[PDB]
């Protein structure tokens, strides 16, 4: 799963 | 219905443009 | 999505995937009814003889997508989750019935080329439409095989089964609220929504005036794809009045 940005 | 713009796409109904397979569902629409 | 083929860029928007927080991963398929509500299965949130039992807090939408593990950089728009509502007469406990559950938004997503809403049924529509050998079509990053998985967003297009086939073909009780599609064994064409697919939407296109509907949700099936065996949905027009009475209560 690529990485989701953590500001979410 | 279930918006007021809903269910028209803008990458085909908006351009007056059908995706592949759609005509299958339009053509058992008896 | 068994037997079916990758979806066409912008083809479903109001796709919407059912993401969990950790293990960051799919839970569900699902579908955006408007700028700040999204809809799916009640299964996906609460299915206690699996211990399922999600809420607000440990799920993300994600809209706008075409890959399924990429994130989409200037394509997709992921949503943190206000409220969850099921319905009241959910029926976990044997067949189902009553798979829906509501999603509202913390913030309303901005429609593009790639996130647009599905139209919600009315009875008309439902009524003209809901016939036995008319096509509608299944969306979702679900399994590819029984028993794998697509890299992007697949498509099937099934035909809506008569009640009694739909009837002898399970132990299961159906109800009002459910309806199957499938091709039967001797049809030679296939393809059925699979685990991953679940919340998914089952949408059909007018011939009056052109638009796409939400007809069904993806709730059950034994297996995927069997000889003999359909899929099973809920039945969206019929617990139309009860989204409508949320969407006052609590939203927009
Ligand atoms: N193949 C399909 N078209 C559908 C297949 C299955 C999926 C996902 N299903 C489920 O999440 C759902 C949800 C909860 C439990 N579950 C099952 O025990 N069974 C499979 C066995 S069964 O169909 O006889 C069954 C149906 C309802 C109940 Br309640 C229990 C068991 C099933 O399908 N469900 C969606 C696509
Ligand atoms: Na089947």
């Amino acid at each position: 799963f690529e990485g989701i940005p953590g500001e979410y | 219905s279930g918006e007021a713009d809903c269910g028209l796409r803008p990458l085909f109904e908006k351009k007056s443009l059908e995706d592949k397979t759609e005509r299958e569902l339009l053509e058992s629409y008896i | 999505i068994v037997e079916g083929s990758d979806a066409e860029i912008g083809m479903s928007p109001w796709q919407v995937m059912l993401f969990r927080k950790s293990p960051q991963e799919l839970l569900c398929g699902a579908s955006l009814i408007s700028d700040r509500w999204v809809l799916t299965a009640a299964h996906c949130l609460l299915y206690p003889p699996w211990d399922k039992n999600f809420t607000e807090n440990d799920l993300l939408v994600r809209i706008g997508k075409h890959s399924r593990t990429r994130y989409e950089r200037n394509i997709e728009k992921i949503s943190m989750l206000e409220k969850i509502y099921i319905h009241p007469r959910y029926n976990w406990r044997e067949n189902l019935d009553r798979d829906i559950a509501l999603m509202k938004l913390k913030k309303p997503v901005a429609f593009s080329d790639y996130i647009h809403p599905v139209c919600l049924p009315d009875r008309e529509t439902a009524a003209s439409l809901l016939q036995a050998g008319y096509k509608g079509r299944v969306t979702g990053w679900g399994n590819l095989k029984e028993t794998g998985q697509p890299s992007v967003l697949q498509v099937v297009n099934l035909p809506i089964v008569e009640r009694p086939v739909c009837k002898d073909s399970t132990r299961i009780r159906i109800t009002d609220n459910m309806f199957c599609a499938g091709y039967k064994p001797d049809e030679g064409k296939r393809g059925d929504a699979c685990e991953g697919d679940s919340g998914g939407p089952f949408v059909m296109k007018s011939p009056f005036n052109n638009r796409w509907y939400q007809m069904g949700i993806v709730s059950w099936g034994e297996g995927c794809d069997r000889d003999g065996k359909y899929g099973f949905y809920t039945h969206v027009f019929r617990l139309k009045k009860w989204i409508q009475k949320v969407i006052d209560q609590f939203g927009e």
